């Protein structure tokens, strides 16, 4: 067994830090696949970083992992960080592939391929679910607050990128003529999904109408993937495959 | 350097350039290089391509090896996505700046929204100096001049590290006491309620509320700073003005086209009637980014890509001048390793064996005009 | 002894290994590795697919068939230093298998796509598809195949029977290899814009989603790592 | 009955229904077209037929008029402008194995259920 | 005796009926029977659909009544011998059904396809749709609810409860003749294309899943089988 | 319209671009035949060995 | 045009005019290829007797 208590915690503490290793990169793998597949375009383009689709699109698809995590960690150690380690870990594989492969392989600037802010989303789904330790009050509050947090917490990095500019007789963003400029051979304009204007398009209501929209379906995507999340924690033995 | 590999049938039917030209073939680092020339949208667009109804003019090329300065169709810009007509013939101009040194293969493609990419010929471009001169400058309506290689780069960063810090600290917080087997343990043997205790919960209320307002904040100082900012700019571009071009004299139909397999050669019988009032001579045949010149009637001066252009790749049985009136059926016979280079000879591959192409007639004073021909390309194995 | 220094080896071959790679696809990306029809694609990109899938092949055998072959017969004759032991070696099975997931999920997943959004794509074996379908996946693939393996011939906690959270979470990311099919199928055909958030591109997320059973695997090795040598300290 | 045999084959050796939904699927998927190009590939010679290009299945399908089943109906190979070199029936045929792996790892547990014994008391 | 020559019986019926059927739909169906709106087809096809509407109810009705109203009361001094023998004739029932649902959800079914691709559809009422959904659904269903009803009044193991598969396996397949109406209704209106694979359609194909229940049906007559006379000799 | 004589008398003939002239009527139709009744009988063989 | 300002119940008012569709039509609104004359009005204060 083990020699003594000194021991005992020895070893639990390389355990530990084994063990967060295992869980972060997994997660780092996973999560990334699943974003970079589901927002990773809007993810990779300043001109892509719109106020509906964008706003709309990747807090619903995001909020996946962060509630399968949380309802495994939170339940099973009252470790109160699942979202802030899947945010983190997704936000350490895009920055990593935009730097040495977007910048790196291809010279795309950083300015122009920067990914977007999640941390302040998965502070409050982590606070949110320490505090009040309900599954279904995180699931509706902190999912909401989630959703509806992510245009305002990357508004200081887009905003100097919205600057109009008067582009060859056409007026354009600086985030649109990066866009123009910096070619995308396999990107053409026309793939890209971004708020066009709508004859039902009332007011300046364009992204808060998105953030809402994505808020709620944040908090039905928690709640599925919390139930998710716990299928997948099941230490059942299959006898046979 | 992404044709070679699309249907054979699909680049003869979509889309044909001509008249290109590159004002220079060798740059500096900063200098600009124009690339010019017509594109005629084929009538018998393949069904399986979606119309041009949402179409962009880009650029074929490694990365931004170049940008993108400036793009026109007709005379007008189109940063956006275009809208063009099938049938119709149009001018365009793409103004590139150099930036990474190195040879670069630049391509005039057009991406059309449900058909994929249609990749115009592509020609060598060497570009020489440092990417480290390299400069973006812009002028915006608030009165600042920035450079688009690094603006914004330092407030990027410092944000994503100010709130990867944040969670960094939160999860180093919690992770300073032991983490995982001890406190699994404690929270299967009997009720934990003892690893989440004051201050724990005053410090998430703190994170949380600091959070909040940082955010607020943050947007509020974005917003105070940068008073003027307007939504990202889209939207497919209607009005495109074609070219408006003469009705050719000249009416050619194809009796009959085949294409030895395996063989380098392309075969076509055209019946060619001449109308107008001069003698015309067949000089050019394209039919995907490759022409098959008679060298005794044209010869290219505008440095069209050696690999793609035959100088003397077109013979025609009997190429003497075509009195106005006249009618006569020749034997033109397209041949130049381009064609198996190209994989222009895969279209035994393909699920459609029909060509398309341009015949370009050249009368004594040197005017041209441009006819269309298609038919099915039969193969011909004995 | 217990933990010993095959971690370091575990994340230093596969950095490595990996950052050689990237070199290897950074001088031969342009400049023999654009044009699929060339000679010289041939011999730098097919070259190397063919001869890393045979390596893949051959590993896979040779690991899966050591490891089977030296499984522990007498598993009840283990004494609790022992089995610590036999932990601490399969959660550094479980580090190996987290960093090639890492390496081969994120890093050239999302290298395809920054290829992909910039190049026209000329074939189904594009450098970056030869690195990520055929090179990290299979990497990872064995590394969790080796690491299961493992735990069930070494662990008796994870012996005398299949673990369902380990299985799925060593088949599912398996799942993403065969999947390729539905990524070159709708492509080619359906969907011919690059975008990376096509449902062609569903397939990886769907079985990405699966490798969320290493929660269930790691409180299994929790469980497997306190079963007689626990402690105490730990809950006293 | 090729792809029968290989699914057969490999579920009574190593009795694994993973092993079977995901090698045994495969085979079965890959090896549908080769097992039939023996029957259809002098169907597939081609003809020159009144000026345009044909397979002896198009004669066929154009000649036997099928009143109800116009062309345009036919779902079947168009090309594209992302179709890349020779590779149309390779992908189909793998896109098609993937997909049968996961329809028999679904109809796997399908049929499990409709093997249930139980009494349902009453309808 | 045991097994007897209803099985005989049970094939040829439906065998020679059928045959009659292709041979009349053969006379029939170009020359009265091409157009909906002529006087004939009244008289060859509209008549035929009227009697055997008619005749199925009437049958239906009686078999089903007669298989109730002999319902075994006293099933508990029921001897094995006479167990033995009422299984092999409710076996000889299910061989019934199978054929019938043969005939039904192939023959006639693909015999529809092959009529539909052909013509230009008239009617709801085309020759082959009064064959197929009118003639042979209707028999498969009276042959495999006089099944379940022998099964559920004449077997101890099949009384005492309704048994989840018989009864999908009873009641999917008759899904099908309901299902009719999204045929007619996504043809008309959805869906001008013949497809045969259009999702129109997927209503016979939901339900005509629902017959794979017969392997717990049979699984369950193999038990009622074996329940005093199972041998011996098997097992021993 | 009104077609006389016997179905037994259609030909359908056409030549290919290597060579040969077939009859559309039953070209191909016993290597048809031929391939399927070999995988059919393969198939029995199996389940008859297994019964 | 408008043939009154000011009606009685059951009195007609006529509205005429020209409307021209414009070439440069925004790519977010689909074609008119299905389109409605319709009166912007709230609820029926006026029935629609004709429309041309
Ligand atoms: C603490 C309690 C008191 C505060 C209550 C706040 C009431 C609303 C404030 C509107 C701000 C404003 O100005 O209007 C709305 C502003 C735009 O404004 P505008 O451009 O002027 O719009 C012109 C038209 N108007 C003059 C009539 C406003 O954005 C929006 O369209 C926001 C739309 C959100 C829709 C989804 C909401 C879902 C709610 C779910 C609840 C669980
Ligand atoms: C638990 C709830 C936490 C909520 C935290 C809110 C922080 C403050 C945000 C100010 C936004 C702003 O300034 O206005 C709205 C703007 C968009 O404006 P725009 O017209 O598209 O122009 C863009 C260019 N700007 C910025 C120069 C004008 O930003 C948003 O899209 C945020 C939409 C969500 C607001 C959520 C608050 C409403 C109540 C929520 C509870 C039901
Ligand atoms: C899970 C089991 C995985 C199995 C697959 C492994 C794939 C290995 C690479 C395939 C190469 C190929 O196929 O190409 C063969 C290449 C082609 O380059 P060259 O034209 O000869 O140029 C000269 C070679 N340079 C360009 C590399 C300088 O040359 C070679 O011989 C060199 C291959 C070296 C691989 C071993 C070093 C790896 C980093 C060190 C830490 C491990
Ligand atoms: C874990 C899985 C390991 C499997 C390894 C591959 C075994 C291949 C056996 C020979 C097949 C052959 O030779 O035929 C395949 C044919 C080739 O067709 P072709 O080149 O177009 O023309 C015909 C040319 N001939 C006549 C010379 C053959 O069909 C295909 O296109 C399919 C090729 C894609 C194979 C993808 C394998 C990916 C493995 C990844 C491992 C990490
Ligand atoms: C025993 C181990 C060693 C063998 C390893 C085999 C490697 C691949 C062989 C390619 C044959 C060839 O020739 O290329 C591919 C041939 C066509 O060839 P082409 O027309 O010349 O293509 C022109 C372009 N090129 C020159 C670059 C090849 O078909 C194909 O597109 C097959 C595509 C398959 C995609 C889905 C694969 C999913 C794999 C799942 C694994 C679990
Ligand atoms: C357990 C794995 C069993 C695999 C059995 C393979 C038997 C040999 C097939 C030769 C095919 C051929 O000849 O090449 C490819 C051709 C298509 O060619 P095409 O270009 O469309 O032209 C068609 C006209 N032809 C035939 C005159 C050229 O056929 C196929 O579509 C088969 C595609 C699947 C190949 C599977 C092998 C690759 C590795 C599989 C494991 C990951
Ligand atoms: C589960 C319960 C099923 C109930 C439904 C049964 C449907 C029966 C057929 C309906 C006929 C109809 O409706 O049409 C009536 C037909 C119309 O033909 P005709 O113009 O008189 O020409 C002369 C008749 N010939 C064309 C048949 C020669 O004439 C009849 O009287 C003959 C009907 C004979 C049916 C019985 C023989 C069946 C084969 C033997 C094995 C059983
Ligand atoms: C197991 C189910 C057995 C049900 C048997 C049918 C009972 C019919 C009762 C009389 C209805 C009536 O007469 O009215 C139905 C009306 C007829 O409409 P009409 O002809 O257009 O015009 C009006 C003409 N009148 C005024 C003379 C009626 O509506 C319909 O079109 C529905 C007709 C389709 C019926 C499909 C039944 C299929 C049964 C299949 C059995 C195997
Ligand atoms: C009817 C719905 C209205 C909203 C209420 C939903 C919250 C229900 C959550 C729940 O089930 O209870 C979990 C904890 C129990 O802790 P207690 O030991 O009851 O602490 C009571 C003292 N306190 C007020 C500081 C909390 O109690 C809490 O969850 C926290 C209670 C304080 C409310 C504010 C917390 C949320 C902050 C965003
Ligand atoms: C994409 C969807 C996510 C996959 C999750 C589905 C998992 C379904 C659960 C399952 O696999 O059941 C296993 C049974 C075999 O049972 P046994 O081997 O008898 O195990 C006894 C205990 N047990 C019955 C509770 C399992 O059924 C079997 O026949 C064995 C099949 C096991 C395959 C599961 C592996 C899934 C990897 C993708
Ligand atoms: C880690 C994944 C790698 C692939 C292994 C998956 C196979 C697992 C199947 C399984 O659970 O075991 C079932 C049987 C058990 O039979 P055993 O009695 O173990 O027979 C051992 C002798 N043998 C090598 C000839 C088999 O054993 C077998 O299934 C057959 C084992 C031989 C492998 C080749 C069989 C498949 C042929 C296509
Ligand atoms: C298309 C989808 C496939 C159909 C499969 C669904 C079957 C659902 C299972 C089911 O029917 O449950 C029966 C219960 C009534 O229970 P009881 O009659 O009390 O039986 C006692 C034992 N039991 C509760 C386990 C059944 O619930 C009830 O209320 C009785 C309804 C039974 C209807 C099942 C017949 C399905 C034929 C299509
Ligand atoms: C946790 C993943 C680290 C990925 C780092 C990476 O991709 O490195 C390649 C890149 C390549 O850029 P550079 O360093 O300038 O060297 C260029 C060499 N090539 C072109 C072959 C990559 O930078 C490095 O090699 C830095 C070494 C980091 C060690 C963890
Ligand atoms: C879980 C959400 C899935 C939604 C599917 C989707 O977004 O599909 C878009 C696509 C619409 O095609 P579009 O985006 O216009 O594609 C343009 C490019 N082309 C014409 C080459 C395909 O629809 C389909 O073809 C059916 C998808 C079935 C999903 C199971
Ligand atoms: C297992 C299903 C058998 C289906 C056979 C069938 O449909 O037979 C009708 C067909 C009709 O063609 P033919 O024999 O030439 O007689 C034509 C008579 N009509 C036109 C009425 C069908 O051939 C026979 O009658 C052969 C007898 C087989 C007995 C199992
Ligand atoms: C389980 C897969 C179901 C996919 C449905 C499908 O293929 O529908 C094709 C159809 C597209 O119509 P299309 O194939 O263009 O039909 C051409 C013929 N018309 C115009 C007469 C219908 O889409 C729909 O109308 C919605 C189907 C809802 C399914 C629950
Ligand atoms: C759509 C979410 C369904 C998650 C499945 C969880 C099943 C748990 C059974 C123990
Ligand atoms: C989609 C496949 C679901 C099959 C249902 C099986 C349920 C079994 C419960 C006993
Ligand atoms: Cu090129
Ligand atoms: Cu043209
Ligand atoms: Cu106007």
């Amino acid at each position: 067994a083990v020699r003594s208590h000194a021991e005992a915690v020895q070893v639990s503490r390389t355990i530990d830090w084994m063990a967060l290793f295992v869980v972060f990169f997994v997660i780092v793998g996973s999560y990334h696949i699943h974003a970079m597949l589901t927002m990773g375009d809007w993810d990779f383009w300043s001109d892509w970083k719109d106020r509906r689709l964008w706003v709309t699109v990747t807090p619903i698809v995001l909020v996946t992992f962060p509630a399968a995590v949380q309802s495994y960690l939170w339940e099973r150690y009252r470790l109160p960080w699942g979202a802030t380690v899947c945010v983190l870990g997704l936000l350490l594989g895009e920055w990593i592939n935009r730097y040495f492969n977007f910048w790196g392989w291809t010279y795309f600037p950083i300015n122009f391929v920067f990914p977007a802010s999640l941390v302040p989303g998965a502070i409050i789904l982590d606070t949110v679910l320490m505090l009040s330790g309900s599954y279904l009050f995180t699931a509706i509050v902190g999912a909401m607050g989630w959703g509806l947090i992510f245009y305002p917490g990357n508004w200081p990095i887009i905003a100097p990128l919205h600057v109009p500019v008067e582009y060859n007789g056409m007026l354009m963003s600086i985030a649109d003529i990066q866009g123009y400029n910096y070619v995308r051979t396999g990107t053409p304009e026309y793939i890209r999904m971004v708020e066009k204007g709508t004859l039902r398009t009332f007011g300046k209501d364009v992204a808060p109408v998105s953030a809402f929209f994505s808020a709620f379906m944040s908090i039905l995507i928690y709640f599925m993937w919390h139930f998710i999340g716990r299928w997948f924690s099941n230490e059942r033995f299959l006898q046979s495959t | 350097h992404g044709e070679k590999s699309q249907a054979a049938f699909m680049r003869m039917r979509t889309i044909h350039w001509y008249d290109l030209s590159w004002s220079k073939e060798k740059v500096k680092i900063n200098e600009t290089v124009e690339i010019k020339g017509k594109f005629h949208v084929f009538e018998g667009w393949p069904e399986t391509v979606d119309e041009p109804d949402v179409a962009f003019l880009n650029v074929g090329m490694p990365g931004p090896v170049f940008i993108r300065k400036e793009s026109y169709i007709g005379g007008q810009l189109v940063p956006r996505s275009v809208r063009l007509e099938i049938g119709k013939t149009y001018d365009f101009r793409v103004v590139l700046k150099a930036r990474r040194p190195g040879d670069w293969h630049v391509h005039t493609m057009m991406n059309v929204q449900g058909g994929g990419p249609i990749i115009g010929p592509g020609k060598w471009i060497t570009v020489e100096g440092s990417m480290s001169e390299f400069r973006n400058p812009v002028t915006t309506l608030t009165g600042q001049t920035v450079d688009l290689e690094n603006y914004n780069e330092g407030n990027t960063y410092f944000w994503h590290a100010f709130w990867f810090a944040i969670g960094v600290a939160w999860i180093g917080y919690w992770s300073r006491r032991p983490i995982f087997i001890p406190r699994l343990l404690m929270v299967d043997a009997g009720r934990a309620d003892e690893l989440v205790s004051a201050t724990d919960r005053k410090v998430a209320m703190g994170f949380l509320a600091a959070t909040i307002l940082i955010v607020v904040m943050a947007m509020s100082s974005a917003n105070s700073k940068y008073p003027i900012t307007i939504p990202l700019q889209a939207g497919t571009m209607r009005g495109m003005k074609p070219l408006e071009l003469p009705a050719p004299t000249v009416s050619v139909k194809v009796e009959d086209a085949t294409y030895r397999v395996p063989g380098r050669a392309m075969r076509m019988k055209l019946t060619i009637t001449n109308h107008g009032n001069s003698p015309i001579r067949l000089g050019e045949f394209y039919t995907a980014s490759v022409r098959f010149l008679d060298s005794d009637v044209y010869k290219d001066t505008t440095g069209y890509p050696e690999d793609l252009l035959a100088e003397d790749g077109l013979s025609v049985s009997d190429n003497s001048p075509l009195a106005p009136g006249e009618t006569r059926t020749v034997d033109v016979t397209a041949s130049d390793a381009a064609w198996e280079v190209y994989r222009l000879s895969d279209i035994i591959y393909d699920p459609d064996s029909r060509f398309a192409g341009l015949l370009f007639f050249f009368d004594a004073t040197g005017n041209r005009q441009v006819v269309q021909i298609d038919a099915p390309l039969i193969p011909s194995f004995m | 002894l217990l933990d010993k220094k095959w971690l370091t080896f575990a994340l230093a071959i596969y950095t490595v290994f990996y950052l050689w790679v990237r070199w290897y696809e950074g001088v031969y990306g342009w400049s023999a590795g654009l044009d699929s029809f060339a000679p010289e694609f041939e011999t730098y990109w097919m070259n190397f697919l063919y001869t890393e899938i045979v390596l893949e092949i051959v590993t896979a055998s040779i690991l899966w068939g050591y490891l089977w072959k030296t499984r522990d017969r007498n598993l009840a004759a283990l004494t609790p230093r022992e089995e610590l032991r036999r932990n601490f070696t399969h959660l550094v099975w479980l580090v190996a298998y987290a960093w090639a997931i890492y390496w081969g999920a994120s890093y050239f997943t999302e290298q395809d796509g920054t290829w992909h959004q910039t190049i026209v794509r000329d074939t189904d074996f594009t450098p970056s598809h030869i690195i990520e379908f055929y090179l990290s996946y299979p990497i990872y693939i064995i590394t969790g195949f080796a690491a299961f393996i493992y735990a069930k011939t070494r662990l008796p906690f994870f012996a005398k029977g299949i673990s369902l959270p380990y299985l799925v979470l060593v088949v599912g990311p398996f799942m993403i290899l065969p999947n390729v099919g539905l990524n070159e199928w709708g492509h080619t055909f359906w969907f011919m814009e690059e975008l990376f958030v096509a449902p062609l591109h569903y397939g990886f997320v769907i079985f990405g989603w699966l490798a969320l059973a290493v929660m269930g695997t790691l409180t299994q090795t929790f469980y497997s790592f306190a079963q007689g040598g626990l402690g105490q300290s730990l809950c006293e």
